[PDB]
């Protein structure tokens, strides 16, 4: 199994920021397997964002939902979250991790920094 | 015994009284899983065993059900599944020395835990990372077992303790371990009820006349009526009779 | 608030030590999903243990997990230098997954 | 200097009388274990009570003792005459057992 | 119980010193029970000497132990002190009580007076 991110690494305040994880080894076509993403502050703990299942039913989380639609491609084997509305929070890195149900999250891709600022 | 070195024994085939335990001592921990200690003298067993050894005062809790520590995690551990008790007296008396009693060890490094009941004596030296220290001293080359070194002006937290751990089984049990312990003076010439040695029947007692062979327990007239048998005390041949009735 | 992590850890080279992952939050249901991540110095999180008591085959065999009520006691025994580093636990809630407050262990 | 005894004593025939012999000294341990021995004049020491609230069974009923911290209080309730003798404290430290500097009991 | 004492009562400047102690009512074989030696200058306060465990584990006094070579022969219940090089410290009485571990010294012995002087 393994993972990459990709998308564009600079943005500035309220932009569309758009990452795409491609995946290899699995897919999101058999049972149980899912794909959620998960951020991380410079120094700080980890958080969720959303997460989607192998039958394209999408979780938010509920803190910050209504945003970041999370669209995937099956024919390529690929994810892509999007959040629009840049602000200088959203300077973190970024994981697009591979979830089963109880070993949740056990698979996490490299990640990559990514600045909102002038 | 040591920690490291409990001496397992099975006890069987015996009229077990648990209650010989009680005019021993103070019993300071004293707690059964799976069977209270009060009616435990009735109950019968498959297997008893019972390790002993000896601890420091603060680790006595740690002999219990999934409890994780230092004692527990390297060198005696018993199972989820136990059913039995421990019985542990705070003996300082007989086991500590002025100075420190370098008598009694207990292995304090180890690389992983044990399975239930698993007794080791290895005692070579610990590793060091890298290719260790072997016989002789550096960044970490620690002997596994250590001395407890008992005196006489240690807390009541290091203060010797002997322990013993009862493992039973109640599952099946083709009793080999209980006590039944309870006659009762004979009648004789009376309507009793009468219970020897599992037979059970009523009816008037009276004095035999036939040779039982040595072998033999019960006596049988025509069509299976029990007639005589003989006592397991005294080993008289005795007479059954049904007391008189009719009807008016 | 989700989850609860002490501060930090430091035990010498050659000993055990255990870590708690309290939940401090009412219903997060059975709490019986429970997976450690360890956290490189800017690394990617790996897991060691999920499933409390078991142990996904590829990690060591020193890391084993309990569960006290409302925790999970992750224990490292035979602590090597290799071991300083981040730990973080994580499990779901009622309607979300939650992350523990980070613990730190160094060996000296 | 390891513990410390008062020179002597008198008090007058059936009153009661504590005396203290303080270790002024730190890591005598838990200082648990007091026994107090009577020296007869020019005898050998007999043990009048040890575990300073204990008693040894072979002794009156007027000795008792005490401890009011760091020091054991061996209390001698109505005074006889029969009662002039000398009086030590006994107690190990970490490394050998020690006595007390004595004291001198006359009764008058 | 019961203890007795016995030896030379005199000996002289830098000699060996020995002394025999007889118990009766018991012995060095059950558990906790050991024998001790204790010291009396004339008027001063007691002393220790050695002590002999029930195990035969040994113990000596620190500030004069490298002497006093303390033997025992436990078929008649009897133990032997030995410290060589008399000095005139070493002229007073000498005790052999048995020693438990609470009780300390409950059983005395009587005690023999000896002279180091010519």
């Amino acid at each position: 199994i393994t993972l990459k991110e990709s998308g564009p690494t600079l943005v500035k305040p309220t932009q569309t920021l758009t990452l795409t994880c491609t995946f290899s080894g699995f897919s999101l076509s058999t049972g149980g397997v899912s794909v959620g993403w998960i951020r991380q502050p410079p120094g700080k703990a980890l958080e969720w964002l959303a997460l989607i299942y192998w039958d394209d039913d999408k979780r938010y989380s509920p803190s910050l939902e209504s945003r970041l639609t999370i669209t995937k491609d099956t024919s390529k084997n690929l994810v892509v979250l999007t959040l629009t509305n840049m602000d200088p929070v959203d300077t973190a890195t970024y994981y697009c991790a591979h979830k089963t149900i109880p070993t949740i999250f056990d698979y996490w891709g490299q990640g990559t920094l990514v600045t909102v600022s002038s | 015994a040591s920690v490291y070195a409990w001496n397992r024994k099975r006890i069987s085939n015996c009229v077990a009284d648990y209650s010989v335990l009680y005019n021993f001592a103070p019993f300071f921990a004293f707690k059964c899983y799976g069977v209270s200690p009060t009616k435990l003298n009735d109950l019968c067993f498959t297997n008893v065993y019972a390790d002993s050894f000896v601890i420091r005062g603060n680790e006595v809790s740690q002999i219990a059900p999934g409890q994780t520590g230092n004692i527990a995690d390297y060198n005696y551990k018993l199972p989820d599944d136990f059913t039995g008790c421990v019985i542990a007296w705070n003996s300082n008396k007989l086991d500590s020395k002025v100075g420190g009693n370098y008598n009694y060890r207990y292995r304090l490094f180890r690389k992983s835990n044990l399975k239930p009941f698993e007794r080791d004596i290895s005692t070579e030296i610990y590793q060091a990372g890298n290719k260790p220290c072997n016989g002789v001293a550096g960044v970490n080359c620690y002997f596994p077992l250590q001395s407890y070194g008992f005196r006489p002006t240690y807390g009541v937290g290091h203060q010797p303790y002997r322990v013993v751990v009862l493992s039973f089984e109640l599952l099946h049990a083709p009793a080999t371990v209980c006590g039944p312990k309870k006659s009762t003076n004979l009648v004789k010439n009376k309507c009793v009820n009468f219970n020897f040695n599992g037979l059970t029947g009523t009816g008037v007692l009276t004095e035999s006349n036939k040779k039982f062979l040595p072998f033999q327990q019960f006596g049988r007239d025509i069509a299976d009526t029990t007639d005589a048998v003989r006592d397991p005390q005294t080993l008289e041949i005795l007479d059954i009779t049904p007391c008189s009735f009719g009807g008016v | 608030s989700a989850l609860t992590q002490p501060a930090s850890v430091s035990g010498s080279p050659g000993q055990s030590i255990t870590i708690s992952c309290t939940a401090t939050s009412s219903d997060v249901g059975a709490y019986q999903y429970v997976s450690w991540y360890q956290q490189y110095p800017g690394k990617a999180p790996k897991l060691m243990i999920y499933e409390v008591s078991k142990r996904p085959s590829g990690v060591s065999n020193r890391f084993s997990g309990s569960k006290s009520g409302n925790t999970a006691s992750l224990t490292i025994s035979g602590l090597q230098a290799e071991d300083d580093a981040y730990y973080y636990c994580n499990s779901y809630t009622t309607s979300s997954v939650v992350f523990g407050g980070g613990t730190k262990l160094t060996v000296l």
